[PDB]
């Protein structure tokens, strides 16, 4: 159970479901939840160690340029607070 | 023939936002050399000796 | 067939089209009618490589000339597991 | 803490990082994020005046770099009363 | 079951023999039907997966573009309608 | 399927990291893993026509800049029956 | 039929597409993958004259640009009885 | 341990070199040695993506300069099974 | 974890500061609040590879203006067991 | 609050002076002073966030002159009860 | 038991600990002491046989002199004796 | 047994040869490996006492590279890993 | 142990003293006091190789600084089974 949160934007819903299979495939980490953010934003976001989730984030950027509008953002969240938990189904 | 990492490295900007990973960005003893006279086989590393800290100790 | 095709378009009218498109041109089964927001639409179909990438290469020719065109057009071979609450 | 530190941001990758620095920084209570529609993020958090303006200052230096960025590095010390129904 | 339908027309019936060798030799796909039109239209058809389908018939049309007298249509159908199969012969 | 797409490189490295594009890029077992000799390694992979090439397609993309690179990414789209001793 | 056909090239990709394009070409059987050494990959197959003769000039017409070409190709029809060890 | 650290160079001088500086500089397991042909030497660790990560790094930097150096250092982020029985 | 991360400075208020980005910044335990003496603090943490790894790059260049200023910054990944006596 | 502010200097009179502006200008208690050794003092204080920044600025602005002078005076808003320890 | 004392000090304990993990990895050794001389002065103490604390030490000169503020002592004893066994906490 | 590890890898096995006379000439060392890399690499692993390993690698970095093509990569390695042995003829 | 550890030098203080540093670094047996005539004389002890190495640079380091010098500091690691019969 992986605290490391990595969360990435997208305009339209393509880029962020081959963002999510990019988080999947690069690295064994788990997706805790995808949002549709509303005008087009969607937004998939994924927990992991933190070099894992390190590296399916380089691959999702990676892979979701090209197709689709591609990335709008993308970061890394390594030790997510408490605080921020209730946002994530508390 | 015979004339880069490859990891999560290459993603450009990527930026989680919140990870930056920015830590990264990188003889007295007693006479060990007073004695050099020392004839034929000896300690320490005149060359091709790789773990002795050259490029080893980092 | 879990192999995964998935059309964008801006507008539930190439939406619907092109999932019949979809349906017409290769006999596959789809499995999402997503409304994104602010006018995007998604369309996801499963079915084999060859019957998905067939289904939507006709659906992106035969798409872009109707309401607003397409907006993404991109097919996953051999989508995760996990992926699966996803959708 | 009553004072409130509340702020947009487009996406909210930068929506976590303004959480997430309020969180670094100061203490408020993340009492709610918000989708205002059209991918307009809002975040709210309540605590004591001089934590929220630190904690706002942070996060506002902390998120408009990454997507879309900042829409307002925004503060108020008194919510008053009928304010909080719509909280 | 191969459900995609491959299917090539030619002149000739050694034409046809070229495209059912290519068939038989590109992928994996189950010659169905060898029918004579009339008037030399020998009519050749296959079942197989979309892909499978659509490489043996660009081979078979590659191998058949000179032989003779030649096709004159090269065709395939991703998902045909199972109204359609009576007419093939089921 | 029983369709043969296989991919050879100057090294074990990118030999290796190819196979994973072909088993993560689309469902295809492997079945082969071989040293050519003096530097040149082969991976064997099977499946759906669809699948095979669908494999094909990041392994090219993967292994280009990998060591001392791709040497050969063709495939086949069906080998005989009696190609399987001599693989 | 007792009649040779062998031939050489870089890598195994040819290699195979070749031996493929033999085993659809004519009525031969392939009785020998050897890796000679430095990428040298040879194919050995048993067959008649005729038969081998056509599947020898389909290989070597196959891997022009397969891989990274040939090596050499040749027919024999007799080989001398003795040279069994050497096959 | 999933994730797979892995280094080729040409010969057994700097393969070894990188293997202890593996074993040494990080606590990860070391899984295999092998020799591609040709004078290509492999080195297959495994260990935390992190972990693997700080290894692959000092071993990159420790045996480039030793012997005739480093050849191919790469690491896989997501490890498929399906590889796994081939290594 | 059995990675350990440590750093000095001179003086007590930016070591703190750095042990504090330490626990915020990426998820690790910290084990050690040493008195060097002459103005020498050093802070030990204990984590994975790559938290602690990210960690210390934050509490470094974070720390780097704060106060005196850092001395170290370069972490080991797989201690050996024998450091056990630094406990 | 649950603010903790620090102050170092060169000797421990003007640390205790600056502690004696800090306790006297704002509503701030202090939890510590600790000899770093070789003349390097710290103070640490606790309180209300605001409380806690004026504080800290008026014994920097009183304290330059104060012995020696002062080295470090920076606060952290929330320390992390992992520093509690530490305290 | 690999008498030979091999010992070096340094400015802070990330050298220190640095070249106690060099000689640890870079020879099979096995460190017995870590002192705080004071006002920077931290020393590692590390027992074994005359070559293999030779390469141990040359080790942690070569990983130490690049970082915090460097070695500074690095000669070893090869057989010391009884007496000064009580001097390392005997 | 010394654990102390020293390994010459020559193009050519006469230099190879020659850096193992080095080596059992020199020190007390035992030559536990001569093996073939392929394409005409050719490499030696001895094993021993640390200084002794020391000063025969030493001996054939002195009498190896002008013998033929001659030396091509050698070097020593102190205290080896545990992990390592099985790399090492288990 | 059969390593060999040599010194010459003019006069015994030279002598004795380095022996008795010889002796004194490690464990080493002293075997040869030989008096060469013409002023020079030399000391032959036996031990391990670590030993006699150590040992010599012990007692080249004592014995530099009486007289004209020492003239020789010379060890073997292991003679050959054919000298010591002439010990």
């Amino acid at each position: 159970m992986g605290i490391a949160l990595g969360m990435i934007e997208t305009r339209g819903l393509v880029p962020a479901i081959e963002a999510a299979d990019a988080m999947t495939k690069a690295a064994e980490v788990r997706l805790i939840g995808r949002e549709f953010v509303g005008g087009g934003y969607v937004t998939v976001l994924v927990r992991g160690e933190t070099g894992a989730v390190n590296a399916a984030v380089r691959a999702g950027a990676d892979a979701c340029e090209r197709v689709g509008d591609g990335l709008v953002a993308a970061h890394i969240i390594a030790r997510p607070h408490r605080e921020v938990e209730p946002a994530l189904g508390n | 023939y015979s004339a880069v990492t490859g990891n999560r490295y290459e993603d450009s900007s990527k930026i989680t936002g919140p990870f930056d990973m920015a830590e990264d960005k990188v003889i007295t003893g007693e006479g060990q050399s007073a004695g050099n006279i020392t004839g034929d086989d000896w300690d320490r590393g005149d060359k091709v000796t790789g773990t002795e800290g050259v490029s080893a100790r980092k």
